[PDB]
RNA sequence: GAAAAGUACCCCGGGAGGGGAGUGAAAGAGUACCUGAAACCGUGUGCCUACAAUCCGUCAGAGCCUCCUGGGUGGUGAUGGCGUGCCUUUUGAAGAAUGAGCCUGCGAGUCAGGGACAUGUCGCAAGGUUAACCCGUGUGGGGUA
RNA sequence: GGGAUGAGCUGUGGGUAGGGGUGAAAGGCCAAUCAAACUCCGUGAUAGCUGGUUCUCCCCGAAAUGCAUUUAGGUGCAGC
RNA sequence: CGCGGCACAUCCACCUUGUGGUGGGUGUGGGUAGGGGAGCGUCCCUCAUUCAGCGAAGCCACCGGGUGACCGGUGGUGGAGGGUGGGGGAGUGAGAAUGCAGGCAUGAGUAGCGACAAGGCAAGUGAGAACCUUGCCCGCCGAAAGACCAAGGGUUCCUGGGCCAGGCCAGUCCGCCCAGGGUGAGUCGGGACCUAAGGCGAGGCCGACAGGCGUAGUCGAUGGACAACGGGUUGAUAUUC
């Protein structure tokens, strides 16, 4: 099947806003007396240091 | 209004729509807030963008003179660069075409309260 | 014939079949490497 | 050309008007002179003088006013020599 | 760009690219370069929009917003009515007949001939006119076949 | 799955050329094209057929009938 | 019907009473094919005139205007040509031709990313590593998925660089890009030896011409004849050094 005609701006847009990224959730860590921002899943590791900050 | 910096990448090898979509993640926040959200966007046109917030800030704080500390991009945007055209061969003889799409990348950092 | 395509390629019989000798034998063959010149092809 | 190496020029046009010059070397190709002193192009290190167009200078008559020049016939080897205008000397 | 004066130096960046400086009349000319339209793609912003069936407009019309002096612009448009694309081709198409994704550029009654007919107009007029050709820097003067 | 010492398969080199070739014959094949290849030229072939033919306004404004027609979806003359 | 604007045809009265204007009547003004009439816009030329680096064209926006095609003004942009009028001449107007060229959408961040051998860990390099390097495990082919030659390709080989194109991802890697280097023969495979099919073919025969065929002859390997083995060595050649 193709499509039969072209998608106005309005329905081709409708559709293409909700091709966003999730958003990552970020907490606050204090590792070697720095803060810094990671996400949460990934709080052990930056604690033991394993997370190269960048 | 508040004082502020720019910075472009231009002629980025990443499409706008993909660019766009890791921007809208920052566009409003404070500058290294919206570093930090890059550092951690999986999406890989994060790591372009990022460096252009980062040139915006480091403009600001050194060609400006102002506070990093305060600094939010204030407005960013991809819009499309030039898109190079290749030949995919399909199936039977058929040749599709290929769309290298580049960005130009803007952000405008401003500092406030 | 499954899979054999229609280009088989062999320099020597490129050149028996098409090369200038064979083009310069018949009038017609000088005519068609006089009519490549005056077109001005590299290859004639 | 009527407007060699050693002589010295005057700028008739440009932006350095009345600049007395001495040519540095000629480019009859590009129908252009360099002029010491003429359009001091200041080039970022890593300040010299740009070639001006030949039209634009007239040479100078070693007795002060500007000129144009001509050539008469020495009589001697039977060279043509340039002269100027104004009582025709040199 | 008139001229490479083609951006020294510094800063972010692995680079690319950029920012500041600098050159230039101009970088609203940066070797992706004159002018820089449209399609097309963003970003910001004013209004509207999540109980409504919409050839997408039109007329009526509140309310907001904006800019000027209650009034008038400009934007938007709740709500009411009316309202079956364009082209081709057909007796008849909104048609579920054809063609067109969009924009920009290009793409179709032209020219020749003392041709033919008819007309408008001008010159001369019982006449009119030359053809070849000849002579002239020409578009002028000859040239009666 | 068929043949697989044979009317076998296959390499190399060669020959047959377009109303011609070749064909254990299917109008098969002759460079992904074959009831007459391909290229260039005649050539801007021709097509009573299909499509297209681009700015504006003002005035008037049809026909889809008759006759004839190798004619009937064309055309001539008439009618308008 | 009322009030106002326009137009066409025709009539009547004044003004050089037809080139016709003015006023007023009267009638008329849906329209496809089609006929007739009158104009708008673009470009070029000529004549006159007038703007233009104190900013032309083109483009953009806004404000205005005309019965229409359309027009003007102002500002922005821009950087060298325009405007008006009498004429002259057109490659003079596009929305459609499954029209042509280029740019760009829609589908859509979708399908797909090319065999059903299968990858993993550690370490390294690096800005960046699932893919590159090293080691080791695991698996796959092994009448090939190994090693060679011919044809074909042509430098893809090696070294050192490179990493924005290419590689269906990424890439520090590469058959990609760049530079330099690299192929050594009395014996190998060919020629200088031989001939097959077939080709060309002195003269020749035949044929209006073009040319066809062919003798002598001369080519033409896929065949005949012909003298080298083993080892070592380079980053890259080796029956060649
Ligand atoms: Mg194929
Ligand atoms: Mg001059
Ligand atoms: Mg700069
Ligand atoms: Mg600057
Ligand atoms: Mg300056
Ligand atoms: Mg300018
Ligand atoms: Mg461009
Ligand atoms: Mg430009
Ligand atoms: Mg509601
Ligand atoms: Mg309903
Ligand atoms: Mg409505
Ligand atoms: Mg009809
Ligand atoms: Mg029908
Ligand atoms: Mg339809
Ligand atoms: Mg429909
Ligand atoms: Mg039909
Ligand atoms: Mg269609
Ligand atoms: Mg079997
Ligand atoms: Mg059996
Ligand atoms: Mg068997
Ligand atoms: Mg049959
Ligand atoms: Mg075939
Ligand atoms: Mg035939
Ligand atoms: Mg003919
Ligand atoms: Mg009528
Ligand atoms: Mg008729
Ligand atoms: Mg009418
Ligand atoms: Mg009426
Ligand atoms: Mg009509
Ligand atoms: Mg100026
Ligand atoms: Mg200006
Ligand atoms: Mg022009
Ligand atoms: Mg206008
Ligand atoms: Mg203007
Ligand atoms: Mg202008
Ligand atoms: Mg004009
Ligand atoms: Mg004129
Ligand atoms: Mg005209
Ligand atoms: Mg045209
Ligand atoms: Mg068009
Ligand atoms: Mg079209
Ligand atoms: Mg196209
Ligand atoms: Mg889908
Ligand atoms: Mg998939
Ligand atoms: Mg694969
Ligand atoms: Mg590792
Ligand atoms: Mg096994
Ligand atoms: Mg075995
Ligand atoms: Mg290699
Ligand atoms: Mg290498
Ligand atoms: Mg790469
Ligand atoms: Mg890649
Ligand atoms: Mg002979
Ligand atoms: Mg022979
Ligand atoms: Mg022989
Ligand atoms: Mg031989
Ligand atoms: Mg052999
Ligand atoms: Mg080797």
């Amino acid at each position: 099947a193709v499509p039969k005609r072209r998608k106005s701006r309005s329905n081709t847009r409708s559709r293409r806003s909700q091709w966003k990224a999730a958003k990552t959730e970020l907490v606050g860590v204090t590792v070697a007396g720095h803060a810094h921002k990671v996400p949460r899943r990934l709080l052990k590791a930056a604690r033991l240091g394993l997370i190269d900050f960048d | 209004e508040y004082p502020s910096a720019v910075a472009k990448a231009r002629f980025v090898r990443v499409s706008p729509r993909k660019a766009r979509r890791v921007i809208d993640l920052v566009r409003g926040r404070s500058v290294s807030d919206a570093l930090d959200i890059l550092r951690w966007a999986p999406q890989a046109a994060s790591g372009p963008v990022a460096k252009v917030i980062a040139s915006a800030a480091a403009n600001a704080q050194n060609n400006g003179g102002l506070d990093p500390a305060t600094l939010v991009v204030a407005t960013v945007y991809a819009d499309q660069g030039p898109t190079a055209k290749r030949i995919r061969p399909r199936a039977q003889g058929r040749a599709f075409r290929i769309r290298r799409r580049t960005s130009h990348i803007t952000v405008v950092v401003e500092s406030r309260p | 014939t499954k899979g054999k395509r229609t280009f088989q390629p062999n320099n020597r019989r490129r050149a028996r079949v098409h090369g200038f000798r064979l083009r310069m034998r018949t009038r017609a063959g000088r005519s068609i490497v006089s009519s490549r010149r005056r077109k001005g092809r590299r290859t004639l | 050309m009527k407007v060699h190496k050693g002589d010295t020029v005057l700028v008739i046009s440009g932006k350095d008007k009345g600049a007395k010059g001495k040519v540095l070397q000629a480019y009859p190709d590009r129908n252009r002179v360099l002029v010491e002193g003429v359009n001091r192009i200041k080039k970022h290190t890593a300040t010299q003088e740009a070639p001006i167009h030949v039209s634009n200078v007239m040479v100078v008559d070693s007795d002060g006013k500007p000129t144009r020049i001509g050539y008469r016939v020495d009589e001697e080897t039977g060279k043509r020599v340039r002269i100027s205008k104004r009582n025709g000397k040199d």
